[PDB]
């Protein structure tokens, strides 16, 4: 009977963090939690060094070693961490289809746009950050118009190899 | 597997046998030593007992 | 009891103008048409302004503005336009299946070779223009030997940038 | 009661020339042997001249005339040419899942490395050979760590063009 | 699903349900609003009566 959070909303909300939207292909992929902390649902993760393995640590990707693909909710975890992916764990990696991500833009996105990754901490963006610290995923793409530190759903192909940008 | 009926192989029923032996052999494996995966320690290499 | 049109033909053609070729994979969309007249079948398509729209305008697609994909050919479409999609319907994209297109080119196309697009009106060919004026799909190929302004079958990806061509 | 090349293995192997490790997508394409022996089960295959047709020869393809796939096992094959496709057979191409192919390398392979093809044999590596005698299967990677001659799983994707490399 | 049952809550059966009620939300907003997608204007933003 909690009823706190209670926000009274006009009608039903898009997604959650790392929700996918269905749809026939999509390559999900099983790895191991790297990490000593957990990894979030909706996140970027890089190569292990476990031959099967995935960290949260993308600051050192490049066009040689690119990132490896994004997580997706799961809702069977652990109940110890919150909403994440413990460490040595089956994590779930997904590099085909379209997810719901995360914004982290001063204006926001629309509907065709290029998808920057800032290596610093691992956010998307619409443009480039200006200081050899992005990466642009080559085959990428948004598919909502969202308002900076919203949900918007991407079409996301991880085998097209990245473009570095200074 | 049309081919291999017809000259009495079963194959469905031929890759169960060898699937439960690998999957024998990767019990056998985590019980006596570790993944590194999933912290499972083995018995030959727990860091937890003296040496 | 029709009888116009009879040619009395050797054997069965080979297909239509964008019926599909069956394999496991495709990538089938559904965007709303935006062109006052509508869509062919076997065309392509570029992004609309409607976060969810098509337009058969492609005389400003770039690397930076990719194509979205081709359509398909429904069989279920209104009756009040021939072989098309009418405004505001479902057009039923692909962009990674097999599909049959039309030919636009002085000395055809042979089994594999480039796919070129002639941004001006949208025909696909084998080599470039030459003036600024075309575009090659970086990920697509032929299938078919064919003569001019005839049927030829190709395998399309449209996840891979495409090459902007002087 | 055959007893020959036994080798008392300390444990199962991992896996056979050719074969796949089950995934949901997989373009599996139907070809015709073209050349006059066979063709092995793990081994790349270029465009042939019948418009259907494969050849074990690759030596002169470029990123005009891309390669065509990876030949998979197929255990059902006319037990007249040991482990080959024979001469005008259904060649069961594959270019999306994941296969395990042979490692030709001196210092061997780890788990996220580009794969470079030698046009001269058709052999895998990690590095280019370095006289214009290698192309680079741009999207392409390695699975596993493995010494030289062994049996490592790569995840391949031919609608990327290849890259030539001097 | 095989783990919700566990908890005995039924995951396939409530999801179901809430998709009819996401269906009549959207019916409704169809109908007294527009989408601007598929230029359906509504009885609250009708563009050719008179205000």
């Amino acid at each position: 009977m909690a009823p706190y959070n209670e926000t009274y909303a006009s009608d039903y909300a898009f997604a959650y963090e790392g929700m996918v939207s269905d749809i026939a292909p999509a390559d999900i992929i099983s790895r191991t939690v790297e990490t000593s902390a957990g990894i979030g649902f909706g996140k970027i993760v890089a190569q292990g060094t476990s031959d099967r393995g995935c960290k949260a640590d993308v600051s050192a990707v490049s066009p040689t070693a690119p990132p490896l693909g994004i997580t997706v909710r799961s809702q069977a975890t652990e109940n110890l961490t919150l909403d994440k992916y413990p460490r040595y764990d089956g994590a779930a990696i997904m590099r085909k289809g379209v997810i719901w991500v995360l914004v982290t833009d001063a204006g926001g996105v629309v509907a065709g746009d290029p998808v920057w990754l800032k290596k610093s901490d691992g956010t998307f963006s619409n443009a480039d950050v200006g200081s050899s610290g992005g990466l642009r995923l080559a085959g990428c793409r948004w598919d909502t118009s969202a308002a900076n530190g919203a949900l918007a759903r991407m079409r996301v192909d991880f085998d097209v190899p990245p473009v570095a940008g200074a | 597997v049309n081919q291999a009926i017809m000259l009495g192989m079963n194959l469905p029923g031929e890759k169960a046998n060898l699937a439960r032996l690998v999957y024998e052999r990767m019990v056998d494996r985590v019980a006596f030593t570790g993944d590194a995966e999933k912290d499972f320690k083995g018995l030959f290499n727990n860091g937890a007992v003296t040496a």
